[PDB]
């Protein structure tokens, strides 16, 4: 696992910031270097769950002028990819559930932060499950800061890296996360390698580009709470629910989908999960 | 011994049409008359022919 | 000849509990007894009475 | 005097394949044969006996 920050130039007479950290809640700071302010703002609006691109205004934002097309942009746990940017008025064109995240609900006021060569990134090499805690001083002509007045932190490593992919085009008959389907259930999922894709930023559009060595797809049949169904080791692009357990289960009005890949027993660390609705004969004739 | 269970909801409409259909017929099964052939013309909702042609 | 074929799918509901209580019914067509008027006090579920009245 | 009208939309497939079934079976209320009990091998769709077993 490595670890990166990001920060936001505090006033124009600010140059860098130096980045510090330690190992645990003891141990004295090792300075690790220094990075540039990364360009960020504010959504304005919503961002619904949908893929492929998606029109938002930002406010607030900073260095938007320095943003190129193509860049890596993350916002809360997903990452995007610009496609657009209007320099006048601060709107941009994001692809949604690109690299290893999935499309996530994002009230307005979410920070979005474009890390593509804006971050600070420490070269030592730490493993999972460790917590760090790191200041970030700012650095000015007339000196740096002390390190008293600076702000504390502390994450969790979770060998983000390590996790393989989960699954791209979610399609459910035919449509993307859709609240209607008419009876028979189908769903279709994309086998992502990170191997291959290598730095190519992929979105959920796009089609398979082969499995990975040892990586399966595993799912996740719920009843609303609780677990009635787990299908493991799946490697074709689609599934459908067997005849056999739909007596069993009799009908599900709402279902809940976790989609998720699996490989020696590694589950991804972002998925899929919504509660469809079902119609059709059989399904929701009280009215 | 025939059956027509576990249609796949997707053709679900058809099957409700079906069970409409079929259902309403099934007030009172009378014939107006035996057949040897399907009446081409002069037919309409209510006419129920046993249509017994060779075959 | 008469049908019910081919409603709207909005109001498919109430044709079903139509059609779900004449197939309930269907299990026997037994008539308790022919009546010139509806009876107005005590009936219930399972009373059939064929209403001849004049009209 | 019965019915099967009160119930939820949530349970209702299993209503409707049991109007699939009943419907369909109602072609022609035939009986192979009377049986005081259940046969336990070589029944198959189409068979039809009526369970007289006591109780």
């Amino acid at each position: 696992s490595y670890l990166a920050a990001l920060a936001e130039a505090p006033t124009s007479l600010s140059q860098s910031y130096t980045l510090t950290d330690r190992v645990g809640s003891s141990g004295a700071f090792v300075d690790r270097g220094t990075g540039d302010w990364c360009p960020t703002g504010l959504l304005a609006a919503e961002l619904p769950l949908a893929a492929g691109p998606n029109v938002v205004t930002l406010t607030n934002a900073t260095r938007l002028e320095d943003v190129t097309v193509g860049q890596a942009a993350v916002v809360d746990d997903e990452i995007v990819r610009v496609d657009a940017v209007n320099y006048a008025s601060g709107t941009v064109t994001l692809a949604r559930g690109c690299a290893d995240t999935v499309p996530a609900k994002h009230l307005a006021g979410a920070r979005v932060w474009f890390y593509d060569t804006f971050e600070a990134v420490d070269e030592t090499v730490y493993s999972q499950g460790v917590t760090l805690q790191a200041r970030l001083l700012t650095n000015t002509s007339e000196g740096q800061l002390a390190p008293a007045l600076a702000a504390t932190d502390s994450l969790t490593l979770t060998g983000r890296q390590g996790k393989p992919y989960p699954p791209g085009q979610f399609r459910i008959n035919g449509s993307a996360y859709p609240t209607k389907v008419y009876g028979a259930l189908s769903v279709s999922w994309a086998k992502r390698d990170r191997i291959g894709q290598a730095d190519q930023l992929i979105d959920t559009t796009v089609g398979n580009i082969g499995p990975e060595d040892g990586a399966t797809v595993t799912l996740q049949v719920y009843s609303g709470t609780t677990l009635k169904r787990t299908y493991a080791g799946l490697t074709s692009s689609s599934w459908s629910y067997p005849l056999a357990e739909d007596m069993a289960d009799g009908p599900l009005q709402d279902v809940r989908l976790v989609l998720r890949s699996v490989r020696d027993g590694i589950d991804s660390w972002q998925q899929h999960d919504i509660t469809i609705e079902r119609h059709g004969l059989g399904f929701r004739l009280g009215e | 011994g025939l059956l027509i269970n576990g249609l796949p909801g997707e053709g679900h409409y058809s099957d409700l049409i079906r069970m409409w259909r079929w259902d309403d017929f099934l007030r009172q099964p009378v014939v107006k008359g035996r057949v040897a052939t399907l009446p081409t013309t002069g037919q309409a909702e209510g006419d129920t022919y046993i249509f017994t042609g060779s075959g």
